[PDB]
């Protein structure tokens, strides 16, 4: 998987490509890995791909709880905070490897949690098979206090490094743009790869498989 | 189960015609490296009284903890606390001895081998060992780990039956400990040069030495 | 050993154009042996179908298990779960043995009642669900289901064209594999009515 | 990692390196190793990053709960605290902790705890992959009740050659001075540090 | 009458457990008020040693439960101690637990929903406390918020508890209708503070020295008491003009 | 302390009545006025802010409470009792629920979860029932809008339209003679603040009634839920 | 301590009754009628709601006729709240048989279940009774048609007819009348109608204040049919039968 | 009425009467006092001698909690017991993980919040003593009283029990004609003396003295037992101003 983020001057971009695999093999080619935490927050998710989901719909649903009973919108320190401590408490177990961004009462914040309950706090992370690939081009290109599409072009640029380079990535490339005026949540944001179109019609035509018996039952 | 990770070597000790001798180096290894220099590794519990701990040195806070958690508990209620119901080496060992072989039964030992020092109410010499396993015994000379092999056998030269007790003078004795802490010196690779050594004694009491060091130390024969 | 390839077995399923269908072979076996060939793997609670692969036992459970929680589910709600609903029921249902993972692979397959819309779904043994709207495979043939569906597959076909389609991609994975096959059904579902048909297939 | 702690006249002089590795992989290059878990006693952090989080977390909590009941805590008893935790999950951590702090009564101190649990009360402490190199070098040139500017030089010195032998140890150079004037926040970079 | 010795429903609709709790609020004839500034929140109480052998530094109803919220309380010192542990115990978990500090109005509920227990179950007495929670909250600004043994909580632009409270609230409610605002439009807390004491002074018709008063202020990142030579300086400014 | 009362404090009388739970109703019927109305395309409730003291900041005090973004309530009797309530139906439209099946729960369902939590304080150990009735309005997809009941006992009734607390036995006479099954929205917020009017002594405004709506959707889904503005009473207290 | 405030709500009185569901008794004396008959072809479930307004919902309302399966339903009189916690209990029980052996619950094991959980209130734990009693129609392949009912003792009993709640006396007496072993659905729909209009506190019957139910095997290729019957159809019943 | 029979009910003033009837058996009580000096504490109590059969010294009533806290009750003996061995399981956990011994104010709201639970159920008795303690800890010397209800406040002198009246006069005579301080070695002599004059409300029967002190000067801030020659000048003393 790839899945990397950044902090801009306005905000937060995340950014996920879409390749779910088994095995070696492909089970989905545009799978949601940006996922829902509140409505100021989203996190990237990578690993093992239930623990994933499981995770962050489990803190999304306590910050929700949380939210309710404050009445204001919650922080991202707090959705790092309750993710990281409970990987911790599971010793590595539950796979997850999250990058969470959000933007606060307090600003844009951007973290990478690891499987084992560590936390780094960072203007720009990659996680996932392809975080070298999209590493590289944060190295290469990144500088704090972007603009908007600049930084939407980068994320997107990193993306596709692991889409290409490495073979855990794949298919089309998700961004989530956060900042205090807007939430843009942009699926598919770019399509790098057509479908390849096949040239002959392999279908068959009707009767042609072989039938023992048969039932009919409406409802 | 553990295993020890910083660690205190050789504690070495012998009975004498009034009461007893022990010393121990002031070195806590890490493995290879000679990490802490400024260890104390004897531990006076009251004033006739000396536990020193050999093996790993987080297991020896805790023990030194405990020792002084029970004078405090002692105290407690106890109008003759510094007195006729004062804290005995024998009260002192037994408690540890009970702590090592429930621990060992629990399978989460405190990695230590322990000797006792003291001298009890009616004037009687005490001596006794106790490790990790709960194994414990008393001898006229007692040494853990490394000094069981080197200690030992120049300890026992001086006393090396009962009888040898009484005729055996804290000077003799203390010569005896000093000299052996030398040999360890020369021989034991996690060893150092800076000791600590205590007496007790029924008539002067508990002395107390610290930053001792080893010396006359003979190199010279290295130069051929 | 590998629980997953003890009994064997596979299912697939595919959308059309307002309908669904889902199909399975019909072989239990232990290993080499092969025990039954009336086996089959697709359930339904209401107008919602359940196909499971893996471990018998658990298949087995599974369905008792999704026919206990949909019969509350109705009698409390008043109206039988919708495909997009017992999907997450499914994936809770799973994840709650993370770590004594029923060893399974469902695959979920219906027809929205109210939106009309044809359902399709999929999920590993602790229940990270694959969302796909062409096709779901799973089983001991599932390589070969992923190759046949790839190459066969194409969106909005009639019930009878995508009968053909869905029936060639079992029969011909199936028979390059051991521990699949000895028969087959294909299940052809539409908003008010649904048919069920029994495949002849090599019996080797 | 390559981290110390060293008592000065003023006060207390705590330093780091800034390299997270996994395995080869350098994850953060740009990590803070030095937490605070009250207002003037911080620890330089060495080992499992999750374990190390985990527990500077939890002093953190003692601490401030400490401080709402008795006020300002002893770095005798942070130190504590961090021992207490290391010590009793021994089996299932890997954090090697440097306290330090600052008390007006007792001026700087510096207590390290390393894998076993134990604690030790120095004059200056070093630990992490790194300070294997260095041991030589610091044990020569520490001298007590050195300067400010001095203890800063004694710390970017030392660290310099950490970094430049051990290859888990890498970055920026971070440090953090205590004392009754208050809290400082230093930083210096490899064109710096490197020509030392 | 077994009714009137538990927390169960009299044939009337009430509990007089919690009505008699609210009776034992005043055993102590304290009386506190709270007020809001711009940057600040301010809370002052009457501090009575009737003993010459007490230790008058000990004696205080005044609790810094973290270190942006404080805590005022009229009733019993007993049970104002349980309830600050509570606090200060909730306050450092919250901390733990979500990363940011307790707010004050998150604290409050939480202890309302406390003494919302000890109404329902038996085995438990209501505490005979009102608890007045003060910050300057980092959402919010300068807040106030109160809870008693109902299990009752509110937020207040203004407040004031005690036997004398009422003749202290009209005092209060007068300013305010002046002033059609709904703090005190002041810079410094040490103005807010004269303020406080000067509006006391007026609503009880009593005088103060440095040692009748006790006296607590939220700025935003910290909540503190002054001493009786930093009221002294107060009462001074107050004579003054 | 050992929590002794393992024994209910609510018991059958010779008359077959349960105490506790008439008591609790009588501590309900003390309570202020709410009221609940049912339109075609939408569900109103409504209560009077009681201010406790002018120096209290009423608007912090929410007797209107958000359970799902598609479900709302309203109380009448005591508020702290509604309050635990209020959080323990949030927790349960996920633990029991959300968690489960991916959606929030339609309002019948919860409703019934809460009946339930109420009805459990009158039959366990040690404990008194709630001393509130709450009125619950919702909308879900195969039920469409819906108002219910909830009494202390953990009895239930859906309702068309009805009030408790109060004056409701007169604020139910009010709604029997307007309500219709043709009342728009707009139609139905028009009468309940005129219902709310006749139980209101003091000062009748926006900053003293809290309103709320089940209706549109507001821009997955939009709430349902929304909670009128202070604003937004006072411009329909113009055409009253 | 607490022993001053126990009611001591599982004691014997010197006449050898449990005082609690004694008083439990009284109380569903007072709760809103409920009957059940069964014929032949089917069972008819027919009950009284209380109270009532012009304003209750009464389509989407269900406080009197509960389902437990495909193949049982209950007739509620007493506490509402109190019978919903035992229904779950019931809709569970018969789930769990189904699960262990995959063929639905006798009538007779659900009831002696239910009837078992309200016994343990009377014998152990100090706690109230539940304040139901149930009408139970359901069907087996064993034994056909049953109907039984429960009250808060735990006892249960098998029935032809028989009501529960307000009335009882008045309307066993003129079931006891009419009843005939040979009757049929549609005779005994009327049967249970007539019972409750000649019972009944109001004025008038009326749809509005009336919940209905019938299990048929009546249905296509032999297979039970629990039918609940909405506003209009009780209605048209009504009209049918010459009560409106 | 009914109020007085259950602990943890409020009457309708708002008072727990059982915490009240607690009070009747402190005060019911042989006398005992705290004095507060200028870098420490004094305790002292009286010993009601019953029958020439009680050994004379062996009896003791003064209890130490960890090495630096004097404990003094008056009232149920064994209630008394019961808090102080409390009293040592807190000082020990605290010392534990702090380190530290227990500071005086820390080691008071201990007692005090123990105390006050149970004031909470009616499964519990109220605590039938009144508690004088203090010690010497980092910011000094300290003296607490601790009450049934769990109230505690601190004190320049305090104290409790039947002749409490009577000391109180003489503990407010010592504050007035010494704002400057007073000595540890001072404030055992006072302690003999205010026993001696508050023997007169127990007179019937003859007493025996009991003094323990925490100075930092005078015993390194640790808590030690007045014996000897010391103890025999402070009744030779008290001896002298009753006569
Ligand atoms: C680069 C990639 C594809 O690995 C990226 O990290 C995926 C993230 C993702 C997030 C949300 C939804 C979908 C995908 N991860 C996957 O696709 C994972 C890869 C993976 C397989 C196996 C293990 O084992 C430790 C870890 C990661 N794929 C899955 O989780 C698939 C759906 N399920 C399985 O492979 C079944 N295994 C069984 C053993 O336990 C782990 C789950
Ligand atoms: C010299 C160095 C850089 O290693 C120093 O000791 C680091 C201290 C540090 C780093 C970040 C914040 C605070 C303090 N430690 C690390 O960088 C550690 C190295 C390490 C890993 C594991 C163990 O023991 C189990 C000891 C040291 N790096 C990590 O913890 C990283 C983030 N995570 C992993 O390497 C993942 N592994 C997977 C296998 O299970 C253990 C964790
Ligand atoms: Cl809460
Ligand atoms: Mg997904
Ligand atoms: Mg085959
Ligand atoms: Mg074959
Ligand atoms: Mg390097
Ligand atoms: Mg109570």
């Amino acid at each position: 998987t790839t899945i990397a983020g950044v902090v801009y001057k306005d905000g937060i971009v995340l950014g996920a490509d879409t390749r779910a695999t088994e095995g070696m093999v492909v089970a989905d080619k545009n799978c949601s890995k940006i996922h829902f935490i509140s409505p100021n927050i989203y996190c990237c998710g990578a690993g093992t791909a239930a623990d994933t989901d499981m995770t962050t719909q489990l803190i999304s649903s306590n910050l929700e709880l949380h939210s309710l009973s404050t009445g204001r919108l919650p922080r991202v320190v707090t959705a790092n905070r309750m993710l990281k401590q409970m990987l911790f408490r599971y010793q590595g177990y539950i796979g997850a490897a999250l990058v969470l961004g959000g933007v606060d009462v307090t600003g844009p914040h951007l973290y990478s949690i690891y499987p084992h309950g560590s936390t780094d706090k960072l203007p720009y992370v990659t996680m996932g098979s392809g975080s070298l690939a999209a590493m590289a081009v944060f190295e290469d290109k990144f500088r704090p206090d972007m603009e908007e599409e600049e930084a939407k072009n980068l994320v997107s640029e990193a993306i596709a490094a692991g889409i290409f380079n490495d073979l855990g990535s794949g298919g089309n490339i998700d961004l989530c743009v956060i900042s205090k005026n807007k939430l843009d949540f942009l699926r598919p944001y770019t399509v790098p790869n057509k479908k390849g179109t096949r040239l002959g019609r392999y279908r068959c035509e009707k009767g042609t498989t072989a039938v023992l018996t048969e039932k009919i039952t409406p409802l | 189960t553990q295993q020890p990770i910083v660690t205190g070597t050789s504690v070495i000790s012998m009975k004498y015609d009034n009461g007893v001798i022990i010393a121990a180096d002031n070195l806590g290894s890490y493995g290879s490296l000679l990490r802490f220099n400024g260890v104390e590794r004897l531990i006076p519990v009251g004033d006739n009284t000396v536990v020193g701990i050999s093996g790993d040195i987080s297991d020896m806070q805790h023990i030194e903890r405990l020792l002084k958690d029970l004078v405090t508990e002692n105290a407690y209620d106890n109008p003759l606390a510094d007195a006729e119901e004062a804290l005995e080496p024998s009260y002192i060992f037994e408690y540890l001895a009970t702590v090592m072989y429930q621990r060992r039964s629990k399978m989460n030992p405190l990695w230590n081998a322990i000797i006792v020092a003291g001298v009890q109410s009616n004037g009687d010499q005490f001596l006794r060992y106790v490790n990790l396993l709960g194994v414990t015994y008393s001898s006229p000379t007692l040494a853990t780990g490394f000094g069981a092999h080197m200690a030992n056998p120049l300890l026992r030269k001086v006393v090396d039956r009962e009888s040898d007790i009484p005729k055996t003078t804290v000077q003799v004795a203390e010569e005896a400990i000093v000299n052996a802490m030398r040999v360890l010196y020369y021989r034991d690779a996690r060893s150092s040069r800076n000791f600590s050594l205590a007496i007790i004694d029924k008539n002067t009491g508990l002395t107390f030495k610290k930053n001792l060091q080893v010396e006359n130390m003979k190199w010279d024969f290295a130069k051929d | 050993s590998d629980p997953s390839s003890i009994n064997g077995g596979i299912v697939v399923a595919m959308t059309g154009k307002d309908c669904v269908a889902i199909a399975c072979d019909l072989r239990l076996g232990s290993q080499s042996l092969g025990v039954s060939n009336k086996f089959e793997k697709i359930f339904h609670y209401g107008h919602v179908f359940l196909g499971i692969t893996g471990l018998a036992t658990d298949v087995t459970t599974l369905n008792e298990m999704f026919r206990y929680k949909t019969n509350l589910y109705k009698l409390k709600e008043e109206r039988a779960i919708e495909p997009e609903t017992f999907t997450q029921l499914v994936s809770s249902s799973l994840y709650e043995r993370r770590f004594g993972p029923y060893f399974v692979g469902p695959v979920v397959a219906g027809i929205n009642s109210k939106s009309g819309k044809p359902f399709i779904a999929g999920f590993d043994l602790i229940g990270c669900i694959d969302e796909a709207k062409d096709f779901i495979v799973s089983g001991t043939a599932s390589d070969q289901l992923f190759g046949m569906c790839e190459s066969l597959y194409e969106p909005n076909l009639e019930p009878e064209d995508l009968f053909e389609t869905i029936s060639q991609a079992l029969l011909n994975a199936a028979d390059r594999d051991a521990l699949s096959g000895w028969g087959a059904v294909v299940y052809i579902i539409k908003k008010d009515e649904v048919v069920k048909r029994y495949l002849k297939m090599r019996q080797d | 990692t390559s981290i110390m702690a060293v008592t000065f006249k003023d006060g207390v002089i705590l330093g780091a390196d800034s390299r997270t590795t996994t395995g080869a992989y350098i994850a953060n290059r740009v990590t803070d190793k030095l937490t605070r878990v009250h207002d003037k006693i911080w620890c330089c952090r060495s080992g499992s990053a999750a374990d190390t989080q985990a527990i500077a977390d939890i002093v953190q909590y003692h601490l401030e709960l400490y401080t709402s009941q008795y006020g300002t805590p002893s770095t005798e008893t942070a130190a504590s605290v961090f021992k207490e935790l290391c010590y009793e999950n021994k089996d299932n951590l890997t954090a090697g902790i440097i306290v330090a702090g600052y008390d007006d009564k007792n001026k700087g101190e510096v207590y390290t705890i390393p894998l076993g649990g134990s604690v030790h009360k120095l004059p200056y402490a070093i630990a992490g992959s790194g300070s294997t190199f260095i041991y030589g070098y610091c044990d020569k040139n520490f001298r007590e009740n050195m300067s400010k500017e001095e203890t800063v030089d004694f710390i970017k010195h030392s660290l310099s050659q950490a970094i430049k032998w051990d290859g888990s140890s890498g970055g920026v150079i971070r440090m953090v001075v205590l004392t009754a004037a208050g809290v400082e926040r230093l930083i210096f970079y490899p064109d710096e540090y490197e020509q030392l | 009458g077994y009714d009137r010795h538990i927390t169960i429903f009299s044939p009337e609709g009430r509990l007089y457990q919690v009505e008699y709790a609210f009776k034992a609020t005043n055993q102590t004839n304290i009386n506190s008020l709270a007020v809001r500034g711009k940057d600040c929140t301010v809370v002052i109480s009457q501090k009575k040693v009737p003993d010459k052998l007490l230790d008058p530094t000990t004696v205080s109803y005044i609790f810094c439960i973290s270190r942006t919220i404080g805590m005022v309380v009229n009733g019993p010192i007993p049970d104002a101690r349980n309830a600050a542990l509570r606090a200060k115990a909730e306050a450092a978990e919250f901390r733990y637990k979500y990363g940011y500090d307790m707010p004050c109005d998150v604290l409050a509920k939480r202890m309302a929903n406390l003494s919302q227990i000890y109404t329902q179950r038996a085995y438990m007495r209501p505490l005979g406390v009102i608890l007045t929670f003060v910050s300057v909250d980092e959402e919010l600004g300068p807040s106030i918020y109160k809870t008693d043994p109902a299990g009752y909580y509110v937020g207040y632009k203004a407040t004031a508890t005690g036997p004398k409270q009422q003749e202290i609230t009209t005092n209060l409610e007068n300013h305010f209708k002046k002033s059609k605002i709904d703090h005190i439009n002041e810079e410094s807390w040490e103005k807010v503070v004269e303020f406080a004491i000067t509006h006391m002074i007026d609503a009880l018709g009593t005088e103060f020295s440095k040692n009748d008063l006790e006296v607590g202020v939220a700025t935003k990142d910290k909540f503190f008491t002054l001493s009786a030579e930093n009221i002294e300086e107060r009462l001074v400014a107050i004579a003054e003009q | 302390m050992t929590d002794r009362y393992s024994f209910s404090l609510t018991t059958f009388s010779p008359s077959g009545k349960l105490g506790q739970i008439d008591y609790a109703l009588t501590a309900v019927k003390q309570g202020v006025t709410s009221l609940g109305i049912k339109a075609t395309n939408g569900v109103v409730i409504a209560t009077e802010k009681k201010s406790s003291s002018p120096l209290a900041m009423s608007e912090t005090l929410s007797k209107v409470s958000l359970l799902t973004p598609d479900i709302g309530a309203v109380y009448s009797g005591m508020g702290p009792d509604y309050r635990v309530l209020v959080d323990k139906s949030r927790k349960v439209a996920h633990t029991s629920y959300k968690r489960i099946y991916g959606e929030y729960p339609p309002t019948k369902l919860l409703v019934s979860e809460v009946a339930k939590i109420m009805q459990e304080a009158t039959q366990s150990g040690g404990v008194r029932p709630f001393g509130v009735s709450l009125l619950i309005a919702g909308h879900d997809e195969f039920n469409g809008f819906s108002l219910y009941q909830v009494d202390p006992s953990g009895s239930y009734f859906p309702w068309k339209a009805t009030a408790i607390g109060k004056g409701s036995v007169a604020a139910k006479t009010f709604l029997e003679k307007r309500w219709n099954d043709e009342l728009e929205l707009e139609d139905a917020i028009h009468i309940a603040l005129l219902t709310l009017k006749e139980s209101v002594e003091g000062e009748f405004n926006g900053d003293t009634i809290e309103l709320a709506i089940i209706g549109d959707e507001n821009p997955d889904k939009g709430p349902r839920f929304r909670k009128l503005t202070s604003q937004e009473i006072n411009d329909r207290l113009e055409a009253l | 301590g607490s022993r001053r405030y126990d009611s001591r709500t599982t004691i014997f009185s010197p006449e050898g009754r449990l005082y609690q569901v004694e008083y439990a008794l009284e109380s569903i004396s007072h709760a809103g009628t409920a009957i059940g008959i069964m014929a032949s072809d089917g069972i008819v479930l027919a009950a009284e709601r209380k109270v009532t307004s012009t304003l209750l919902e009464q389509d989407t309302s269900t406080e009197k006729l509960y389902k437990l399966n495909d193949k049982i339903a209950v007739a509620v009189a007493g506490l509402t709240a109190d019978a919903e916690i035992l229904i779950n209990t019931a809709r569970i029980h018969a789930q769990n048989y189904l699960k262990t052996y995959n063929e639905d619950i006798p009538v007779e094991i659900l009831v002696r279940r239910l009837s078992d959980i309200k016994q343990g209130y009377t014998q152990h734990g100090g706690l109230r009774p539940f304040g139901v009693s149930f009408i139970y129609a359901g069907y087996d392949d064993r034994y056909g048609y049953q109907l039984y009912t429960s009250n808060p003792s735990g006892n249960y009993t098998g029935w032809k007819a028989i009501s529960v709640g307000a009335n009882t006396s008045a309307a066993q007496t003129l079931l006891q009348m009419d009843y005939k072993d040979d009757m049929k659905v549609d005779d005994a729909i009327e049967l249970a109608l007539k019972t409750l209009s000649k019972t009944t506190d109001s004025s008038a019957l009326t749809y509005d204040r009336l919940e209905f139910a019938t299990i048929r095997k009546g249905a296509n290729d032999g297979e039970v049919y629990q039918k609940i019957f909405k506003p209009q159809e009780i209605k048209d019943i009504l009209v049918k039968t010459g009560i409106t | 009425t009914g109020y007085d029979l259950s602990n943890s009910v409020f009457s309708p003033d708002g008072r727990n009467f059982q915490v009240e009837y607690a009070v009747k058996a402190v005060e019911n009580g042989t006398t005992s006092i705290g004095i507060k000096c200028n870098d420490g504490v004094v305790f002292a109590v009286e010993k009601l001698i019953t029958s020439k059969l009680l050994v004379p010294q062996k009896n003791v009533k003064i209890q130490v909690v960890d090495r630096h806290i004097g404990c003094v009750y008056s009232g149920l003996i064994p209630d008394g017991r019961h808090l102080v061995n409390r009293g040592r399981e807190e000082a020990a956990s605290f010392k534990k993980l702090y380190k530290t011994p227990i500071p005086i104010p820390a080691f008071a709201d201990r007692l005090g919040q123990y105390v006050q639970a149970h004031t909470l159920y009616n499964s519990v008795r109220p605590f039938g003593v009144s508690t004088i303690f203090g010690g010497v800890d980092k910011n000094g010397a300290h003296l607490y009283m601790l009450e049934p209800s769990g109230s505690y406040w601190g004190y320049k002198g305090a104290a409790t029990g039947k002749g409490r009246q009577s000391a109180k006069a003489e503990l407010e005579k010592l504050v007035d004609h010494h704002p400057e301080g007073l000595s540890a070695r001072e404030a055992v002599k006072q302690a003999a003396k205010i026993i001696y004059l508050a023997h007169e409300d127990n007179k019937e029967k003859d007493f025996e003295l009991e003094i323990s002190w925490c100075s930092l000067s005078e015993t390194n801030g640790l808590h030690k037992f007045v014996k000897g020659d010391l103890l025999q000048e402070a009744i030779d003393f008290a001896q002298k101003e009753i006569n």
